[PDB]
Parts: C-alpha cells; sequence; structure tokens
C-alpha cells in the first residue's frame, strides 16, 4: 500500500506536540555547563553504534550552546567569559539550530532553540562624580529645589534591565552633621532634588554634609543594591 | 501631605518574553496587563509605539492585550512593544519582547521553473538527467521537503529528500517522445501538510 515505509520518515521529526520551536530561559551570568535544554524531544538515536539520525548545530554565533547528541541535551559552554545580559556585552538571547539529518531516507530538518537570557540584579547604582555640592543663599525660602545634580545621568545609574536598573534617592541621617536630614528632604525619591526644608542661618551654621543614597527597584528587597553619597551644601552670605 | 507614588507592573513576562503563535485571530486577547499603585489609583493602560500600536491594541480599564492585526512569523519573528500604565498622574512604561510563534502556513516554492530537459533514448536505467529544487520558510517539519512524482512513471524515478531524476527503465522513443511528469514538492508538517506541484517535462531525443 501506498505510504507503507512512512515509518522510515519518522526519525528527525519531534518526539512531542506543541510549536515547532522549542524556547527556554536561563539566567544571564549561568556557570559553565548550565543545561539550557535537557531533552530536545527528536525522534530517533544519534551516535552508539548504530544511530539513525546525525544531530549537530547550526549558526551557533560565538559558539555558546553544546550539543550532547546522544541525550539530545544542549549546554552552556561559557569558560574563560560570562554570559551577560547587560552591557557593553548586551545578550538578551541566543538563538541555535539542531540540524537533524534523517540516515535512511537522507531528510534534513533543523529544530530552532531560542534561548532567552533573563536579567539578574548584578550590577549595583554607579554615582558618576564621587561627591556632589551646592551653593545655597541664606535667604533661600523653605521649599526652594536647592540641588538638581543628579539630572540626566550626572547622578546614579545602574545598568540592569527594568526596575533592577531604576534608582531611588533617599537621604539618610548623619550623625557627624545630625541637622542635614532635618533641613533638607528629597521629597521625590525618583530625581534625587533636594528641596530646602528648614529656614538656614549663616550666623548658626555655614555647611551642611547631606547623606544621600541610591537603591536600585528590584522585586526582592533582600536583593536590592545601595550605593552612597555625600552632598556638601555651602552658604553663601552675598 | 502624601507624594503620589507611580504605579508598577506586576507581569512575569517582562522579566522572561510572551510568546505568541501567529495563528492568534484578530481581535483575540493574547495577555492581561498588571499593574498596582500605593495609593489605591484606578490604572489606565495603553501600548506605546508606532508598529507596535498597529498589532497591539490595550482596553484601557481592563489591561486586556488583544491582536489589533494578523501576525506572520515569516513577515516579522518578534516586536519589542512598551506597554503603559497610568494613575492620571503619571504614567510608567516596560518593554517586553514579544516571540511570534510558527505554524504551518506556507506551501513550498519551486526553484529554477520551467522544468524541461532533453535526454537521448539510450540514457542507460540509473542515470540521472535532472535535479529539481524546492524551499518552504516554515520551522521545522513543516519546512523539510520531500519530492515525489504524481503518479509514479515507470520510466523516471525522483529522490524523495534530494530530488534528483533518474532513468530507471529503458526508454523508447517510438513509443514515447516525450513525458510530461507532475512534481509534487511538499513539507513534512504532521497535522497540516502544504504541498506545490511543478512540472517537468522530457523529451526523448531519436537515435536513427
Ligand atoms: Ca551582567
Ligand atoms: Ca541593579
Ligand atoms: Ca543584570
Ligand atoms: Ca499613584
Ligand atoms: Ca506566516
Ligand atoms: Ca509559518
Ligand atoms: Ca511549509
Ligand atoms: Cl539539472
Ligand atoms: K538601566
Amino acid at each position: 500500500m501506498q505510504y507503507d515505509d512512512d515509518w522510515q520518515y519518522e526519525d528527525c521529526k519531534l518526539a512531542r506536540g506543541g510549536p515547532p520551536a522549542t524556547i527556554v530561559a536561563i539566567d544571564e551570568e549561568s556557570r559553565n555547563g548550565t543545561i539550557l535544554v535537557d531533552n530536545m524531544l527528536i525522534k530517533g538515536t544519534a551516535g552508539g553504534p548504530d544511530p539513525t539520525i546525525e544531530l549537530s548545530l547550526k549558526d551557533n554565533v560565538d559558539y555558546w550552546v553544546l550539543l550532547d547528541p546522544v541525550k539530545q541535551m544542549l549546554f552552556l559552554n561559557s569558560t574563560g567569559r560570562v554570559l551577560d545580559r547587560d552591557p557593553p556585552m548586551n545578550i538578551h538571547s541566543i538563538v541555535v539550530q539542531v540540524q537533524c539529518v534523517n540516515k535512511k531516507v537522507g531528510t534534513v530538518i533543523y529544530h530552532e532553540v531560542r534561548i532567552v537570557v533573563r536579567d539578574r540584579n548584578d550590577n549595583s547604582p554607579t554615582f558618576k562624580h564621587e561627591s556632589y555640592y551646592a551653593t545655597v543663599n541664606e535667604l533661600t525660602p523653605v521649599g526652594t529645589t536647592i540641588f538638581t545634580g543628579f539630572s540626566g545621568d550626572n547622578g546614579a545609574t545602574d545598568i540592569d534591565d527594568g526596575p533592577n536598573g531604576q534608582i531611588e534617592y533617599v537621604i539618610q541621617y548623619n550623625p557627624e552633621d545630625p541637622t542635614s536630614n532635618d533641613t533638607f528632604e528629597i521629597p521625590l525619591m525618583l530625581t534625587g532634588n533636594v528641596v530646602l526644608r528648614k529656614r538656614l542661618n549663616y550666623e548658626d551654621k555655614t555647611r551642611y554634609y547631606v547623606i544621600i543614597q541610591a537603591n536600585d527597584r528590584a522585586q526582592n528587597l533582600n536583593e536590592r543594591r545601595t550605593t552612597t553619597t555625600t552632598l556638601t551644601v555651602d552658604l553663601e552670605h552675598h | 501631605m502624601q507624594v503620589n507614588r507611580l504605579p508598577f507592573f506586576t507581569n512575569h513576562f517582562f522579566d522572561t518574553y510572551l510568546l505568541i503563535s501567529e495563528d492568534t485571530p484578530v481581535g483575540s486577547s493574547v495577555t492581561q496587563l498588571l499593574a498596582r499603585d500605593m495609593d489605591n489609583d484606578p490604572l489606565v493602560f495603553g501600548v506605546s509605539g508606532e508598529e507596535a500600536s498597529r498589532f497591539f491594541a490595550v482596553e484601557p480599564d481592563t489591561g486586556v492585550v488583544w491582536l489589533r492585526q494578523p501576525l506572520d512569523r515569516e513577515t516579522k519573528s518578534e516586536f519589542t512593544v512598551e506597554f503603559s500604565v497610568s494613575d492620571h498622574q503619571g504614567v510608567i512604561t516596560r518593554k517586553v519582547n514579544i516571540q511570534v510563534g510558527d505554524v504551518n502556513d506556507n506551501a513550498p516554492t519551486f526553484h529554477n521553473q520551467p522544468y524541461s530537459v532533453r535526454i537521448p533514448e539510450n540514457t542507460p536505467v540509473g542515470t540521472p538527467i535532472f535535479i529539481v529544487n524546492a524551499t518552504d520558510p516554515d520551522l521545522g517539519a513543516g519546512g523539510s521537503v520531500l519530492y515525489s512524482f504524481q503518479p509514479p512513471s515507470p520510466f523516471f524515478a525522483i529522490d524523495s529528500a534530494r530530488g534528483i531524476v533518474t532513468v530507471i527503465q529503458e526508454l523508447d522513443y517510438e513509443v514515447t517522445q516525450a513525458y510530461q511528469l507532475t512534481v509534487n514538492a511538499t513539507d513534512q508538517d504532521k497535522t497540516r501538510p502544504l504541498s506545490t506541484l511543478a512540472n517537468l517535462a522530457i523529451i526523448i531525443t531519436d537515435l536513427e
């Protein structure tokens, strides 16, 4: 009967239903040998003494993926380097093709694999400068914004993606200048702009050391990262 | 006085990707945006960007995302889309990678047509005389082509994987001067295989 030989064509076809592409996710900077695909689920036997198929990798850009044809497993090859999702490497995904050749009939089927690289909160906020400064006139009204130096990446930045890379600024109490966190405020944590909260008096105090901490916005509070800078505020008379 | 707290998305898909099959019907919901606001503010959802906005729509009050026009993995296999959520005082955005899932929706296309070849009547059995080729852009089995004659010819065979045509029986010009064979190129999709026909003319040249 016609199609009685169709069994010969089964090797290299997927041994699973669902869509043709195989898509997985792994964390950036996973260690060498991390399993990417535990089992490609391709019909047939590769390797061994009587294989029915030949499996290999195509379009393996920079050789990030290693294939064990016997187990049909794909692993990360990252010895001597790191799979970095953040700049400057910017690896958000890896796409490779698992080429399958059917030995009996010579047909070739390509099984696309997409590895989605997840961002980790592996970077802390970093300030562009080692310290910040503002000069404020003694007559400045309370409520006036007196420092905007964190505007347009001059403050803290964080190279992670999403909330992991978004910054919040808060003023901390300074034991060596106790009144500084009472005299100045950051009412809007996203900008880090500093506002005068109390009337100044040049005859009493001429310099304030304001401790400002930047944190990122990682979902898990215990995975958040923080960095601190000092804003020195000097009063002017004239 | 409490300053406004801006809303934030909670979907876990923002940390990975969103997969939408290319056969998703227009008008169909593909996901629902979720967000929270520390002020308990009612939130309005949207989509930003020229090209994204042409493919996706968003119900403003629910965050339900739906398909505004058909997807086509063979025309565009992924989008980066920026979604928005607003509490009426500010708007925040966040991007997601959308991967377009494949379905078998193309038939093979033949290369180098038209197909015609002249061969002498004394061409030996086993001689390769012609090579057909077709390609197919779908993924996996849906893109792997098999060749056949429809119906099989007792004088010519075609390699199902390679498209090589061979003479399989001694020819006789006075019996048949020309053959018009139909070549079928099919993909190997399990549920919805697609195929295409091409003519192959084989002209037999006389010896006497
Ligand atoms: Ca990194
Ligand atoms: Ca970070
Ligand atoms: Ca990161
Ligand atoms: Ca709010
Ligand atoms: Ca398509
Ligand atoms: Ca397709
Ligand atoms: Ca196809
Ligand atoms: Cl040819
Ligand atoms: K960032």
